[PDB]
């Protein structure tokens, strides 16, 4: 067996309207020994369930077992340790796994919105760019809107660490040349811990 | 996102003197009744 | 044991001045059975050495063995299969591994250079952006220059697949606000298979 | 990069009718003597 432990989605720890989950994905366990007692600790303390919810899957030639501990937004943002432990008897030792966030001291992102190049108006689809820089931790969420409503047509690059010791990203909205030329408002909406209400937005208009 | 549920959430989260349980309470009642979401602050 | 097989660096298969290598990294092998006969095949044919060069390392609690097959630029660009095979006796079966490039039909990258935002001239370091889009395969190499000479101060994002079925990237040159304002020439120099001589360059100037 | 070694390399690489060995030869002599790097084309 092998125990992976994933974080909550940054959007989901950021937004009180959302619900953050710490997912402990073990792939193996075996038959004759399926009896994997999940153990969930938060900072020091065991949480019993704390609404822990393992749902059994029957895969490969083996079992895929996952328990999802739901987290308080506050706690993870204040970085507690989310320690997953998997038991069994076919398993000589309790497989331990700790997550928490980054640990650094938050840095507020810089959101500048960049228009298409003139050489790109020779194309009849253009691209809209948002540069988000100098944030920390890497835990961010950018999205795009048209006029006031969701644009599904975007691609965001992974946060990559800059010379600064910060993170940066780009997000590229591809719109129609006409759709830009008609002076239509576009906007990139960035969500990170170190923003005004965990939320900000910056507009691109012709 | 939507509401001041989060605007309220933010504040109560960043309350310097709103000690632990004092905070946790306010944040959780604030998940439970967004309506009441406006009820913030002790210290 | 486990046999990983890495590609040549795209720059190194692109530039005739460079030399492309296909690196077969196995981590294990064991003692009492170190006798890992590397087998190197290109398309169908075994290459003997073909200047194959395994150099022994003594790690962890086990051995880290690597053989580096040097490739003809032409062959890899014409996508032959670089098949690495590791033998032994502690190993019931010849661990086989095939690489080659993408396979698609090349698409030529679009290189537009983007100036800093006005809101960013309120900072006294600005950022220079090159958008490289709509290429295929993902095998590309971007670099930056100042006036005519290398800038070491850049960060390139990983190629990420766009809606198109193409790849795109951004590369961010951070220069001094003054260094930009003095109308100094900057330039992003992109290298990909589907470019004029595997090479192109696009300039940013105030 | 530097030279027309590569400019020459490019061409000989993209020669439509420069069949296999006919190409491989030209490209390799072109690694061996960049000087001669200008020597390109059969068909
Ligand atoms: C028997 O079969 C099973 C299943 O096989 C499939 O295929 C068969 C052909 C078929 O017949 C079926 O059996 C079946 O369809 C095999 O299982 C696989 O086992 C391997 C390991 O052997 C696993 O690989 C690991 O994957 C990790 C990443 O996992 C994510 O991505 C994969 C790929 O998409 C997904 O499959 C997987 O589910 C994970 O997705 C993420 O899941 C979480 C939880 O659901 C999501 O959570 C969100 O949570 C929030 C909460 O608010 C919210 O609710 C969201 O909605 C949720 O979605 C999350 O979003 C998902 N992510 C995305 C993008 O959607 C790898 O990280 C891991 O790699 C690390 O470890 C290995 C081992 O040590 C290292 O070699 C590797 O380098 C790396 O190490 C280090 O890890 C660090 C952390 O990543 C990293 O930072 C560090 O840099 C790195 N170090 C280095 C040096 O690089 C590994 O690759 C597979 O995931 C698993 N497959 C499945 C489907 O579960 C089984 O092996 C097999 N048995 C055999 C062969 O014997
Ligand atoms: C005993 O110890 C050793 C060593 O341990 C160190 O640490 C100890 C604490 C210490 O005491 C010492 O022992 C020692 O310091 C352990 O070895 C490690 O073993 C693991 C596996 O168990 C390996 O992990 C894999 O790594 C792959 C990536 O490898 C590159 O990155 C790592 C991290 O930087 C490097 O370490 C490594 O050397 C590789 O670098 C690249 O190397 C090549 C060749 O040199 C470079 O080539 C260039 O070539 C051109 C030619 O022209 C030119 O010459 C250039 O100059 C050259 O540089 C290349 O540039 C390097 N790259 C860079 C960026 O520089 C991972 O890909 C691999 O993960 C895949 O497989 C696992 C297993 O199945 C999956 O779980 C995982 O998901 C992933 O699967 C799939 O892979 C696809 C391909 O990547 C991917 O596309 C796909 O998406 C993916 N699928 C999914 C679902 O995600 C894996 O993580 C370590 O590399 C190795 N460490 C070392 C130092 O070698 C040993 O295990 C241990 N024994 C034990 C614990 O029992």
């Amino acid at each position: 067996p092998s125990v992976f432990l994933f974080p909550p989605k940054p959007k989901d720890t950021l937004m009180i309207s959302r619900t953050p989950e710490v997912t402990c994905v073990v792939v193996d366990v075996s038959h004759e020994d399926p009896q994997v007692k999940f153990n969930w600790y938060v900072d020091g303390v065991q949480v019993h369930n704390a609404k822990t919810k393992p749902r059994e899957q029957q895969y490969n030639s083996t079992y895929r077992v996952v328990s999802v501990l739901t987290v308080l937004h506050q706690n993870w943002l204040d970085g507690k340790e989310y320690k997953c432990k998997v038991s069994n008897k076919a398993l000589p030792a309790p497989i331990e796994k700790t997550i928490s966030k980054a640990k650094g001291q938050p840095r507020e992102p810089q959101v500048y919105t960049l228009p298409p190049s003139r050489e790109e108006m020779t194309k009849n689809q253009v691209s809209l760019t948002c540069l988000v820089k100098g944030f920390y931790p890497s835990d961010i969420a950018v999205e795009w809107e048209s006029n006031g409503q969701p644009e599904n047509n975007y691609k965001t690059t992974p946060p990559v660490l800059d010379s600064d010791g910060s993170f940066f990203l780009y997000s590229k909205l591809t719109v129609d040349k006409s759709r830009w030329q008609q002076g239509n408002v576009f906007s990139c909406s960035v969500m990170h811990e170190a923003l005004h209400n965990h939320y900000t937005q910056k507009s691109l208009s012709l | 996102f939507n509401k001041e549920q989060q605007n309220a959430f933010y504040e109560i989260l960043h309350l310097p003197n709103l000690n632990e349980e004092q905070r946790n309470g306010f944040i959780q009642s604030l998940k439970d009744d967004p309506s009441q979401s406006a009820n913030l602050l002790a210290e």
